[PDB]
């Protein structure tokens, strides 16, 4: 949450960097794609 | 924006810092 996640990796492990990574407005998520559609919540 | 011309004149008399500090946050 409230993070620019170019610098996680500062404090089991593949969740800290890696693999894809993606910003939204509460923070940034680890470990999800994302789609460019759209569909119920 | 996709408002109204209320909705306009509305949103634009709401207005009236506090970023972060002692760990108070807003989701
Ligand atoms: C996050 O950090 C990167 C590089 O540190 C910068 O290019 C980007 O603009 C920053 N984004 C925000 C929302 O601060």
């Amino acid at each position: 949450q409230d993070v620019n996640c170019t610098e996680v990796p500062v404090a089991w492990r593949v969740y800290s960097t890696g693999s894809n990574v993606f910003q939204t407005r509460a923070g940034c998520l680890i470990g999800a794609e994302h789609v460019n559609n759209s569909y119920e919540c | 924006s996709k408002r109204s011309p209320i909705e306009d004149l509305l949103f634009n008399k709401v207005t009236l810092c506090a970023q972060k500090f002692n760990g108070l946050t807003v989701l």
